[PDB]
């Protein structure tokens, strides 16, 4: 491997994802789930249980067809319904571009506020997973936030994974929930058994510090919290370690007062560099944190190739290419 | 024998290929000739005069409307039209078959559908000017008219779209109880989408109360048929996915309320979709058929023709004066609306255009703005 | 009398629905029973012992390759798997009916079509464990297999993208005369994809020689095809359009040969498309059908089929030891083929991952890696 | 509004880019071309003739389906042959966009060179027209910037489009070319009636300048000389006026010799700028130009909505917008 709310019972990312969604039917008749292979429980275990708790009608399958799933949740969505879309692989996406960006992003602008998709969520597993090569690794984030109107949120752990979704399924938005696959099944953590919500466009610091400000999101998150253990033990660097959660609309304060802080920024993803999210948040803070920059501001990203089988261990952004940009960015 | 899951069928022990029929396709309903005389009593859905008044005003306002915008645009007073001309009766007639709350989605040939449903003469101008009544707040581009009242889906420029949405929405419907039914219109063309073979697929496994209502006439821009399809239309693809079909005369407003009657009818009794294919001509209309028709029932002539005529031209005239004398919405709506609340980031933006127009103002069209 | 140019068509009087026939579907054609016995012996393709005892040695090495294979992924010795049981028939039944170079597309089932080309058994293994003897350079999931020498393209995992494309091939194809027939394999949850409304219209429209052959197994994943589609399946598709259509038994390999060489030879004489549905099972197998026919001929029996099976085992066996030992691919490996020349930014992201391992390297798996 | 060959002809955008196509199927017997409505002569007339002169084989039109168009496109290219395809508005491109990003541009890595459509090029009008509101108005460059595998090239002028639309024709790699279709029938200039090239991937610095460096790509390279006239007249500040042509692979060098030269940069698109390739631009110079930097880069871009009607003149990054944001980073 690379890498105050009641009652809580440990879960993992996976069953986190099916509290949020058993605690949204429970709250929501409107709400549905559809997609490829929810109704047994879904390729990753997300929707076990809820088709026999709450009924075929409002937990099925659909046709094989995502231009269709993503255009029929947003038609569920103009009547007011909550529909939370499947994709099954995020590389699978694509399909739905059009959807997504041509209509539920411009649908409530292009109508003046007459319709909207605003309770439209569409969730699918996202990220690499040690194997999955080109089309079962994708981190395709940067390809919608260049696209007003969708909100795209992506979660580090169980805790913040069924809090994140909870407040996508609620917001008045159409939402992408990009889920990280390699966390599915990895270490529980608490979480609460009944709802509670975490804030978009909020990003978490998650460790204080003084000397230089790291911002990824997803599993990435881990690999930065490690970069900063790394550099306070070999290098007495003090790191403040930050998960974005919200690639947009992204909380540019939080990220730009912690950089007015510490002078320094490494941005790290595992997306391709060219076009990847990271130029936005890097050109922002270049843009309000000028005067404050001791460095260039350092991005750490996978390379601009497809996503490779058996290079994985070489492509990916890892802790030690982390650490080596975050030293030299220190010694500048 | 067999015992196939994926279908349910007898062995033949003879190679033989299926050939489609598209010679001798699948026929083409009509209830009127062309002399506006019933063909088959049986068939004759006998509306009430009034009803029947509503169809030809409708369908000649309409034509009264596109001869006025079509004008309005070769001058460049608007920036773009769409006539409905050959498509008066499809719209009308299966307007008139829908109920007033049964949710309609299409594209850039049903304002008949706006104009059965009473939408008013100012709000279709609005739009078209993108002027400050217009309910779109001048957003999109002429003629893609919208109306939550009258439960009429904003229209949007990339076609085939909103067939799936309106699967979607037909889907809620059933859940909803209440006894709705979804219309989706589009053309032949749009129908070579892969959107619309998700639509139609979807419709029939999820079992939506809805009617695809497509309209050919032979031509999508330049593409005549033969370079779109090669099977026998549109309604001959609808049993491959297991929905009932039928082809229905265009030029016959009362073929096509029959046939939409009858498909509203049973879709929302039995969850399931219907296809309706009208052919019409890329433009024997289906506004001098139903005149005649008016005229065998005693109830139309030639004096009423020219009053109507004159009062629907005054009425337009009114409509379209007034609608190119309104000012144009606040510049600061072109960034509501985006998300349903404005974030901070786009308010900055929005900040950032009050400044500029504050220093650089005179060089923007700032005097037919509102505020 | 109607004059629409959209469809050829009569009027009719009188309101009809047209009710898709899925009870009575298209039927299954079949040439050998379950004994192997030739049912119609007009239908019998009476092909030579040693191409069908090919056929069987192809089918039979396929499965062995797969039984291997799938426990090699079970203890994560290579990452993913998908088999081919089920499916040996109709895959090495239709292969045996192309000509060598007619361009195959597919996805995950048509490992067969490669066997019965010859395709060494050493390069299905170098794909698998991503090895310095794949062609692939290591840079695909496990069974995303392709051939340029034996025609066959590059695998990739979205579905139903390979069908639009196997339609351009056979476009080109055509304008290159030279009597080449491009086929494309996909199943039947894949044809719900848009992608193959496009493939099967434009098929159509632009007279491609292209033979679609769908696998339906009565599954996609957990997906059952009663929530796939409600018409009569994937055959009924076809004609509408106006592809000439036929469903056959896929566990027979004759009915997959007969209906494949008759495909092949109207579509490269007639370019236009054929669909071809092969009803099979999710796993009366095809191995077996085809073991009893041999029998009957006197072309096989217990002790061969002893020796073959011990043989293809060592084969097979032969070709895992040595994938398994071989090294992977050279890590620069990563950056070439993105572009066909390394772009001078791609090049210096390249340069960084030398230096980076030059400093870091003890942090890699290095040691099977060549150079 | 708001904005050495042998023998040339005065030819408009549209009649440069019919050059192009009939040099290009004059020399090469495999090219085709084919889309919606191509074979009339198409919706602003790039395809007129070419039926007629090279045959309805080479010169078609399909169903209006974009997902196919692009997939029958990298079909024909599979086996050699050119396909040249057209995208009727590049609004409509999004369709196609899982053709395009996970087939096209990975064709010819995930198969290790044994298959590949470099000879497919994907054209289609671009940009604002004054009055195309949402959907016949967008430059989604950024979207397809992100993703390796694919050449995207925007040419400014009829001279430009003709060697730049050869160069995309010839490039064994798939290209996606987007058209200015505000420039179809704007002014002509000389163009050269015989096959010429210009290069991929090379940026042109039309005008010299030792103060500022102003990037941008299309109809936006005119208004950034006009704003390079304003700034020296008004301000006397001497501007370096740069048209990057090629978006990806992009022309780091040239840009960042600029910036050192100077030590500013600003940066313009109508596209968006949240996302927006000018994003990939500043943090790329600001990585290479750090210690040259006498103020922010700035980035003058369309607001973060979607495209508007009766809005456009209040959206787009006029001349003014461009001049004001230049005079406040003299002054920073
Ligand atoms: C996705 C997409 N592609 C292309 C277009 C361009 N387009 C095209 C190609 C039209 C022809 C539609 O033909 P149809 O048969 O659907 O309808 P009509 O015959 O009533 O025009 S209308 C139009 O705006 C579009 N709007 N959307
Ligand atoms: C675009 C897309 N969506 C979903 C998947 C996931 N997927 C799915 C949903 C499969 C089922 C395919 O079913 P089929 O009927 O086409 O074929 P088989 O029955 O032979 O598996 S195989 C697979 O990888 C995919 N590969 N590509
Ligand atoms: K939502
Ligand atoms: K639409
Ligand atoms: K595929
Ligand atoms: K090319
Ligand atoms: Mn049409
Ligand atoms: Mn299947």
């Amino acid at each position: 491997a690379h890498f105050e709310y009641g009652q809580t019972q440990k879960m993992n990312l996976f069953q986190s994802v099916t509290s949020a969604l058993d605690n949204s039917l429970a709250k929501d008749p409107t709400a549905v789930i559809f997609g490829e292979d929810v109704a047994f429980g879904g390729v990753f275990r997300c929707t076990v249980g809820l088709r026999d708790k709450y009924g075929k009608d409002r937990v099925f399958n659909t046709p094989l067809c995502e231009q269709g799933i993503v255009g029929f949740g947003i038609g569920i969505a103009v009547t007011g319904a909550t529909a939370i879309a499947e994709i099954q692989f995020a590389d699978y996406i694509f399909p739905a571009f059009d959807q997504i960006v041509n209509e539920a992003a411009k649908y409530r602008y292009r109508s003046g506020d007459l319709f909207n998709c605003g309770s439209l969520t569409i969730r699918s597993p996202w990220g690499c997973v040690g194997h999955g090569a080109l089309y079962h690794s994708q981190s395709p984030e940067a390809f919608f936030a260049h696209c007003p109107g969708i909100k795209v949120v992506i979660p580090r752990s169980p805790f913040q994974a069924k809090g994140l979704l909870l407040s996508c399924i609620e917001d008045k938005n159409p939402c992408i929930f990009f889920e990280p696959k390699i966390l599915y099944r990895a270490a529980a953590e608490e979480v609460p058994i009944e709802p509670y919500n975490i804030p978009l466009s909020q990003a978490e610091v998650i460790q204080e510090g003084s000397d230089v400000t790291l911002v990824a999101w997803g599993t990435q998150v881990h690999v930065i919290r490690e970069v900063a253990s790394m550099a306070k033990e070999k290098l007495g660097v003090s790191c403040e370690v930050i998960d974005l959660r919200t690639i947009i609309p992204w909380d540019v304060d939080t990220i730009c007062k912690s950089v007015i802080k510490t002078g320094r920024l490494l941005i790290s993803h595992e997306a391709p560099l060219t076009g990847g999210f990271a130029s936005e948040i890097s050109s922002t803070v270049q843009e309000e944190c000028f005067l404050n920059l001791e460095a260039p501001i350092s991005r750490v990203c996978g390379y601009d190739t497809p996503f490779p089988h058996i290079f994985e261990p070489f492509y990916i952004p890892d802790k030690w290419k982390c650490y080596d940009a975050l030293r030299k960015m220190i010694n500048y | 024998k067999p015992q196939f899951p994926g279908a349910s069928a007898e062995f033949i022990d003879k190679l033989e290929f299926i050939q489609p029929n598209v010679i001798s396709g699948i026929p083409i309903y009509r209830v009127m000739d062309r002399q506006g005389q019933i063909i088959n009593p049986s068939e004759d859905p006998h509306l009430p005069k009034e009803k029947v008044l509503k169809l030809y005003k409708s369908m000649t306002l309409l034509n009264t409307m596109d001869r006025i915008l079509y004008e309005s645009q070769r001058q460049g007073r608007i920036s773009f039209y769409m006539t409905n001309y050959g498509e008066e009766g499809t719209h009308v007639g299966s307007a008139a078959a829908l109920d007033n709350t049964d949710l309609v989605f299409g594209q850039f040939r049903e304002a008949g559908v706006l104009m059965y449903r009473d939408y008013p003469l100012e709000l279709f101008m609005a739009q078209c000017y993108g002027n400050i009544s217009d309910l779109g707040k001048g957003r999109q581009m002429p003629v893609h008219y919208g109306c939550k009242e009258r439960h009429f889906v904003t229209i949007s420029s990339p076609l085939a779209t909103q067939i799936p949405q309106a699967v979607g929405a037909a889907y809620a419907a059933k859940r909803a109880n209440a006894n709705r039914v979804v219309i989706c219109y589009f053309g032949e063309g749009a129908a070579s989408e892969g959107d619309a073979h998700a639509g139609f697929n979807f419709a029939a496994t999820l079992e939506c109360p809805i009617i695809f209502f497509c309209r050919n006439n032979g031509y999508a821009i330049s593409t005549p048929t033969s370079e779109q399809y090669r099977g026998d239309g549109i309604a001959a693809r609808g049993p491959g996915y297991g929905i009932m079909s039928i082809r229905v005369d265009g030029n016959d407003v009362f073929a096509v309320y029959n046939a939409t009657k009858e498909a509203r009818r049973r879709a929302v009794a039995e969850n399931q979709p219907f296809l309706i294919e009208a052919m019409t001509y890329r433009i024997d209309h289906p506004i001098s058929r139903l005149r005649h028709y008016l005229l065998s029932q005693g109830w139309w002539d030639e004096e009423q023709e020219k009053a109507w005529r004159k009062q629907s031209r005054r009425k337009v005239m009114e409509a379209f004066e007034q609608a190119e004398r309104k000012p144009k919405p606040n510049p600061n709506l072109l960034f509501s609306d985006v998300y349903q609340e404005m974030p901070a980031q786009l308010r900055k933006q929005q900040e950032s255009l009050a400044r500029h127009l504050q220093t650089y103002g005179e060089h923007y069209p700032l005097d037919h703005f509102d505020k």
